[PDB]
RNA sequence: GACAGGUAAGUAUAGGGAACCCACU
């Protein structure tokens, strides 16, 4: 959907197992919106995901 | 696509005579046998004998193409002998040579085998 | 090769049999001769059929 | 891309000596130490496992068309 | 610290292990792709000028950078993908990335307003990125990643893939440019020409060659005339002097000639002095090209001033293009001058045109770039027009309509596409050849394609001399491989250690020339020329020096130390000249050799134990060229340097040779290339041998890629049990035979045996043949797709039935399933429907339109992939596979240019046998080896017995003084055989032993693509061409064979008068017709009213039915429609 | 002359668009040509524009007389593809003469 | 009838129809294959 | 209304071309 600046994936604190979801930061803010329609319902590794633009600083009075 | 099926090797087709016989008019008392579905193994058994034969002023085989499984083996004898004849005595005593051989291999086997 | 070298081995003298093998050298000029011989073949070709 | 069954000229069975053949050569025997240890006295037999390359293991490396 | 010999083998050979393990084998095409994207592209775009527009209203539009996304892909929803290139294959996608850039537009009415505005990654078109290069998405993934990602690990890369097709561009050569290359043609009317195909180091306008000749003798003496692009007429030098603004003899003569003190150059040049006299000023002479001009302008200023833009702009290029460059461009012309009369007076050497260092190789980058350059003008050209015509209005317009990504787009899929290395429209005009389907026969056939090399001379030329084989290419192709056919000589191949430079900026080296004694050309005066040194850098003479040696010495010490000039420059010091020539371009080819000082090489003990080591300490070849032990060479460089085979000539002898090397050889085994490489001992064969394995070595059957299981490539061959050699040069090892070897090792021997294996046939175990003996498989993929083009017709995939559709064969189609597509495991014979397809028409409203398989043909469907082309249209690709084992007919080949068909194959039992089982695989009849002097073909038995008693792998690398034949006959005398290989073996059919003995032993075979069944033919009566009725072409069409000119000229001299007439007239195409008997035309003839008319005589009577070839009815026919009265007289 | 249908055959297609000889590309080409100066007669038209039709209508039925003259121009079927004359079609080998009778 | 085929991504079953635009309900990937045939076959071991 | 079972009536079980390239004898 564009290139990605920054990936990052969530680890346990303690576990040190993979949460299951990351945090990609695009190079353009169109290609995130382009990919805000598509990515949703993807499937990698033959489990389907799901993506929406990260509302935690961004949405207000969100948690 | 070409390629015969392997069995028509051995395998007589429908209405094929397994054996014929002609007389080969050049000489007397001289005879061709044509075997179908047989090889080198048989004409080669089958001369040897019938040269050891002392009667057979001429015996022999050959296989007229490699690719056909036919083969012709030509015997001439002497007049007061036939070659038919020849041959079934040729066949007779190669299956007793056989008949011995097993039953002499069979002894030496068991023998091998105690000890 | 020094330069200005008229030698056999220089200008390409295969001293060695078949069996013995070629030196590289003697191996390169061998090529050239046969590419010769290749290319005089696939031009006689076509000036003998016209 | 497999080891052959048997060996083309003779017909001695080789398809159960390539497993075999690789343990001896782990085991730090030289490859004509391995083929007389398997037994492998002619040298067709010799070449079968010589000369093999088991490539079926570079082909399990790709995922099967099928969960 | 130095290497014994003994050391020495296994050390060069770690070397050159390496090196490879550096390079990879296609790193010429993957760095040459590279640096083109990342280099050229943004210069040619920088190069563009802005273009501005008046209606008043004036435009900018100005382009400032360049930024390439990876390959990406959109469906409907404008959803982006990644195209697995996998992906892109199987979908027949282009493996392009999409292309942007950044514009600024600034407009200015009045008041000098500005009104600049910028816009941003601006989509252009997309580019197709070679396969593993830096920008491909394969780039830097590991084994296991192109495993996941279904892609052989080791495959080369070095592709594109157009619509699926995978393509390569072939290297092509070229006269190497910014050079002067004196030719004598005394065929011509000129007794020397001297040559330069100036060109800048980047521009659209191709190279502008220019020619300086000298006539040939017989008014008195002999002049000397240069032809300038762009002008129909030669010009007297001194006329071309005085334009560019030198009217002293004594100055022009000072640029021409260095030394005056020889009378003889003086002379010599004097009657050009003489010829161009009258002309004594630069307006004069300006005004005298003017007219020479094409198209001459009736004033004289105007004159002048076209005679003076073409000077400046269009002649010597490279020299300069910018006013004030008049001392340059005259300098330089006037060496140019200096070297044609050194060339007529002998004292300098005839330039060699097919001399290769005089050659360059227009790698993927260069070529890529001028396909791109011609592209861009064009795109910026449709810009300023439709730009233009929005401002023609007043109304302002958008730059984004403007673009047509679609022409670069477009233009570079077709271009890669078709091989048309041109505009589309100019198809003729372009050169085709360029970017071959890539040949994935086997990995062999794939290496050498990527590797190959291509001479765009022509192959209907019938000069043998471009065609020869010459010095120069030693180490630098492969002195074998070479295609036998029409075009021997033409297309080459790389050497393995051979590389090409991707060129580089000389800006850094003339910064430290200047900083160096060297002196500028326009600084220095003309007396100093004489003794002093020239420097020339990719053409370009910049100046002078005192001291070339110590000078060169320098510059090879940076070059070696990697300070500021690349390995890839080369350096060449004309000692007996007194010139260096520097060059940094594209396109030099080069390899790599060990360093000599002394009598001894720089490389070292440690060198090789870190090299071994190189996995932990990560020492690699890239720091052994830092370190400098080992250094680039091309062929220029070549010319100077002295080279040793080994080190052994550095060894001291009784009567020193040369005591003074420089270099030597990594090993001389490397001269060969990829399809030369695999045959053991080369060196003990005829040379056309070598050559014909080269390309036999293309055909042979193995495994070509790893992930071949999913790969729908649209033919391949499969061996079921490759065997890697029993004998194997070291150069495999790279090759990765060994991964994917192609043949068997197999127990020939070399008799006479029912003579079925006579002139050049082989006899077969028919027994090994069962137990799986070179067997194969041939996969064929069929591709199918339903169009929707328009809502009156459209296609559709489906299980047809005669009640519906109507243009249904007899043959069933139950085969197929609900969707008009068969199912994998499916069993098919020829002719027999397996994609249901049907038609919207206007037995109704449908025609059928299924794919039925080749007829003849037969199999199995391995698999079936249902895809959606470009245009979401359903596309569906089916793979058949076909168990071909061994027969009759089927080529068979050694390494050593043996090849063969199977004459016979006898069971075991009837196989000759040695005292031992042993019965041999094949059997080849002796009268090969004689004249073939395929001796290599014998040792390699031999040795192969050997190693496979031994349990070792034979070493058969060409050069190898450790391996002889009495070594090994005495090793396999030590194993209980005979010294020399032969043996005792009895006849199979009789048991008697042989009265000879029979030389038997392994032997690595390969089976050829060329099977019978895919040759075999034969027709009686099938379809026939629409425009004449004669038979069909091609066996795929059912069609007939040609019986050709020859043929008819051999039934003539036979007299078999009525066989030649049924060959040509009643078995080809009988026809009939009828004729006035009056004017002898054709006329018309209702046979069912039996109604017979003429319509010129109106006769009805006198008409005569007449017997004719159809094709004879049509060449009257086309004579009459050029208007022709080939009137048919009956009587 | 117009050669009949047979000796410049248009092909059915796999789509419905029949695809139409190279011979009856020029000669279209030509009929146009015609009918423009027949038109241009019909009515008054230019002298030059007259000569200019007439230097049109010669080039293209020479070029379909024969499509390679020297010097001129080369008759252009579409994306730059030569047309292939009668005289093309007879010329040599792979033609009605030598390679077909 | 179902038409089961193995998309080429996540290896998964899923019914296509005639008509229906090819992909992977599942993972939205275009290719597909069709799965084994059921009709007997044989193959002599030679 | 839906859905599961049965009876009756009707339907369904003619062929390309060119160009180019590669490879072959
Ligand atoms: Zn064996
Ligand atoms: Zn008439
Ligand atoms: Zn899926």
């Amino acid at each position: 959907y564009g290139p990605i600046k920054r990936i990052h994936m969530v680890y346990s604190k303690r576990s040190g197992k993979p949460r299951g979801y990351a945090f990609i930061e695009y190079e353009h803010e169109r290609d995130m919106h382009s990919a805000y329609k598509h990515a949703d319902g993807k499937k990698i590794d033959g489990r389907r995901v799901l993506v929406d633009v990260e509302r935690g600083r961004t949405v207000k009075g969100w948690r | 696509m070409n390629a015969p099926p392997a069995f028509e090797s051995f395998l007589l087709f429908e209405g094929e005579k397994k054996i014929t016989i002609n007389k080969d008019t050049k000489v007397p008392n001289a005879c061709l046998f044509t075997i179908n579905k047989e090889d080198h193994t048989l004409g080669n058994i089958i001369k040897s004998q019938l040269l050891k034969d002392p009667q057979v002023l001429f015996a022999g085989y050959k296989v007229p193409h490699p690719l056909e499984h036919k083969i012709i083996i030509r015997v001439q004898t002497t007049p007061d002998y036939s070659p038919q004849e020849a041959f079934t005595n040729a066949i007779t005593d190669l299956i007793s040579e056989l008949s011995l051989l097993e039953e002499r291999f069979r002894v030496a086997i068991k023998d091998k085998q105690e000890g | 090769f020094i330069k200005d070298d008229y030698g056999p081995e220089s200008r390409g003298f295969v001293e060695n049999s078949y069996l013995a093998g070629l030196t590289p050298t003697e191996f390169f000029f061998h090529a050239m001769g046969g590419r010769e011989g290749l290319i005089d073949t696939a031009v006689k070709t076509a000036e003998t059929g016209y | 891309m497999i080891i052959p069954v048997r060996c083309f000229t003779c017909g001695k069975i080789v398809g159960n000596k390539w497993e075999a053949y690789l343990g001896l050569l782990q085991a730090e025997y030289t490859e004509g130490d391995a083929l007389d240890a398997l037994g492998l006295k002619r040298y067709c037999c010799r070449r079968m496992l010589l000369a093999h390359v088991d490539l079926i293991e570079k082909l399990l490396n790709y995922a099967p068309l099928e969960k | 610290d130095e290497i014994t010999p003994d050391l020495w083998q296994e050390a060069c050979w770690i070397v050159i292990s390496s090196y490879f393990d550096e390079k990879g084998l296609v790193r010429q095409q993957l760095d040459s792709f590279d640096e083109f994207i990342q280099m050229s592209v943004q210069r040619i775009v920088e190069d563009a000028p802005p273009i501005d527009l008046q209606a008043p209203p004036r435009y900018l539009l100005k382009f400032e950078q360049i930024y390439l996304s990876k390959p990406t892909h959109w469906e409907r929803d404008g959803a982006p993908s990644p195209m697995m290139p996998n992906e892109a294959r199987l979908r027949n996608l282009t493996y392009s990335a999409p292309l942007y850039v950044d514009i600024t537009k600034t407009v200015i009415k009045e008041g000098e307003e500005q009104l600049q505005t910028q816009h941003q990654k601006t989509f252009i078109g997309k580019i197709p990125i070679m396969l593993r290069s830096t920008y491909c998405l394969l780039n830097g993934l590991t084994d296991r990643d192109l495993c996941e990602l279904n892609e052989c690990p080791l495959d080369p890369g070095g592709y594109f893939i157009i619509n699926g097709s995978e393509k390569v561009l072939i290297a092509q050569e070229k006269m190497a440019t910014n050079t002067v290359y004196v030719f004598a043609k005394k065929d011509s009317k000129y007794a020397y020409t001297g040559e330069c195909r100036s060109c800048l180091e980047n521009s659209s306008r191709p190279t502008s060659t220019i020619w300086v000749s000298m006539l040939a003798r017989g008014a008195i003496g002999q002049r000397i005339v240069a032809t300038l692009p762009y002008i129909k007429q030669e010009v007297p030098i001194i006329i071309v002097f005085r334009a560019l603004g030198f009217v002293s003899d004594r100055d022009i003569l000072e640029h021409i000639i260095y030394d005056f003190e020889d009378p003889e150059m003086m002379e010599m040049v004097k009657p050009s002095l003489d010829e161009a006299f009258v002309i004594q000023e630069q307006n004069v002479a300006l005004n005298f090209i003017g007219s020479r001009g094409a198209k001459p302008g009736v004033t004289k200023e105007k004159r002048i001033k076209y005679a003076k833009e073409v000077l400046q702009k269009e002649m010597l290029p490279h020299v300069g293009v910018s006013d004030f460059c008049e001392t340059k461009k005259a300098y330089f012309l006037g060496y140019m001058v200096h070297r044609l009369l050194l060339a007529a007076l002998g004292r300098r050497e005839l330039d060699d045109r097919d001399h290769y260092g005089n050659k360059r190789l227009d790698l993927a980058g260069p070529l890529l770039a001028f396909l791109f350059r011609g592209m861009f003008k064009n795109l910026l050209k449709e810009v300023r027009i439709y730009a233009q015509k929005f401002i023609d209005r007043g109304k302002d317009f958008n730059l984004e309509l403007a673009i047509k990504t679609r022409i670069i787009s477009d233009g570079l899929k077709y271009s890669l596409a078709t091989g048309n290395w041109g505009d589309q429209k100019k198809a003729h005009q372009a050169r085709a050849g360029v970017s071959q389907v890539l040949n994935r026969l086997t990995f062999a056939s794939t290496l050498s394609h990527l590797r190959r090399l291509n001479s765009p001379i022509g192959r209907d030329g019938k000069l043998a001399k471009p065609r020869q084989l010459h010095n120069t290419l030693w180490g630098m192709v492969c002195p074998a491989e070479t295609p036998e056919g029409h075009a021997v000589g033409l297309v080459k191949n790389l050497a393995l250690m051979a590389y090409i430079s991707v060129g580089s900026q000389p800006s850094p080296i003339l910064e430290f020339l200047e900083e160096w004694s060297m002196e500028n050309l326009e600084e220095i005066s003309p007396a100093a020329i004489a003794d002093a040194t020239k420097i020339f850098v990719n053409g370009c003479w910049v100046g002078i020096h005192k001291d070339p040696e110590q000078l060169m010495n320098t510059l090879r010490k940076l070059r070696r130390q990697m300070d500021i000039i690349v390995s890839e420059v080369s350096m060449i010091r004309d000692i007996r000249e007194r010139e260096i020539r520097i060059y940094t371009d594209a396109g030099r080819i080069c390899r790599p050799l060990l360093i000599v000082e002394k009598q001894k090489l720089l490389l070292k003990k440690r060198h090789i134990d870190q090299l071994k080591e190189r996995e932990y300490n990560n020492y690699s070849w890239q720091d052994l060229v830092a370190s400098g032990v080992v250094e680039y060479i091309d062929t220029l460089e070549e010319e100077t340097v002295m080279l040793a085979m080994t080190p052994d000539d550095l060894q001291e002898k009784e009567v020193a040779y040369c005591s003074t090397y420089t270099h030597c050889e990594i090993h001389p085994s490397m001269i060969l290339g990829v399809c030369a490489s695999i045959i053991p001992f080369p060196d003990h064969n005829q040379s056309p041998r070598n050559t014909y394995q080269s390309a036999m070595g293309k055909q042979a059957m193995g495994v070509y890629i790893t992930n071949f299981h999913v790969r729908m490539d649209t033919l391949a061959h499969v061996l079921y049990y490759p065997q890697k050699p029993l004998v194997t040069t070291r150069s495999m090892e790279y090759l990765r035979f060994r991964e994917l070897p192609a043949g068997i090792n197999s127990i020939v021997a070399i008799a006479s045996y029912t003579g079925y294996n006579q002139e050049d046939s082989v006899i077969m175990n028919r027994s090994a043949v069962d137990r799986g003996f070179f067997r194969s498989v041939f996969y064929r993929s069929y591709k199918e797709q339903e169009s929707k083009k328009g809502f009156d017709q459209e296609e559709v995939f489906e299980k047809p039935t005669r009640e519906t559709c109507q243009g249904m064969r007899h043959a069933i189609y139950d085969k197929l399933d609900d969707d008009g597509l068969i199912a994998p495991g499916v069993r098919v014979s020829g002719d027999d429907v397996i994609i249901g397809k049907t038609v919207t028409l206007p037995r109704y409203t449908k025609r059928d339109c299924s794919t039925f398989l080749r007829t003849s043909e037969t199999g199995i469907v391995d698999q079936v992939m249902v895809t959606l082309n470009q245009e979401g249209y359903k596309f569906c690709k089916i793979r058949v596979r076909s168990v071909r084992i061994p027969q009759i007919g089927d080529k068979f080949a050694s390494r050593h240019g043996q090849k063969g068909t199977c004459g016979i194959q006898y069971r075991q039992e009837d196989m000759p046998f040695t005292c031992e089982g042993i019965t041999p695989d094949i059997i080849i009849n002796p009268h090969a080896i004689p004249s073939r002097m395929t001796i290599g073909h014998l040792i390699e038995c031999l040795q192969g017995k050997v190693s496979a008693n031994k349990g070792e792998i034979g070493d058969a690398t060409p050069f190898n003084d450790a391996v002889n034949v009495q070594k090994i006959s005495n090793l396999l005398s030590d194993y209980g055989y005979h010294l020399r290989g032969n043996e005792v073996l009895y006849n199979g059919f009789t048991g008697r032993k042989i009265t000879s003995q029979i030389f038997i032993g392994p032997t690595y075979y390969q089976r050829l693509k060329h099977m019978v069944d895919d040759k075999i033919h034969s027709r009686a009566r099938g379809p026939i061409q629409i425009l004449n009725r004669q038979p069909m072409e091609g066996r795929s069409r059912d069609g007939g064979l040609r019986f050709g000119e020859m043929e008819r000229d051999c039934q003539i001299a036979h007299g078999a008068a009525q066989f030649l007439r049924e060959r040509l007239f009643e078995a080809s195409d009988p026809y009939q017709v009828h004729v006035c008997n009056l004017c002898g035309i054709m006329a018309i003839a209702n046979t069912r009213t039996h109604t017979y008319e003429c319509r010129g005589c109106r006769n009805k009577t006198q008409i005569s039915l007449v017997r004719m070839p159809y094709a004879c009815k049509l060449l009257f026919q086309e004579l009459m429609s050029m208007s022709i009265a080939p009137r048919m007289m009956s009587v | 002359p117009v050669p009949p249908l047979s000796v410049r055959p248009a092909v059915v297609m796999q789509g419905s668009a029949r695809n139409q000889d190279d011979l009856t590309h020029k000669l279209a080409d030509i009929v146009k040509i015609n009918n423009q100066l027949r038109r241009n007669e019909q009515n008054g038209a230019a002298a030059h524009v007259i000569a200019e039709d007439v230097k049109l209508l010669q080039f293209h039925v020479a070029t379909m007389v024969d499509n390679e003259l020297p010097g001129l121009p080369r008759a252009m079927q579409k994306s730059g593809r030569p047309l292939k004359s009668l005289k093309q079609r007879l010329k040599g080998k792979e033609g009605r003469v030598r390679g077909n009778l | 009838q179902p038409m089961i085929y193995i998309c080429g991504e996540c290896h998964t079953e899923n019914e296509i129809k005639s008509r229906d635009p090819i992909r992977c309900r599942e993972c939205g990937y275009r290719i597909m294959y069709k799965k084994r045939t059921k009709r007997l076959v044989v193959f002599d071991a030679r």
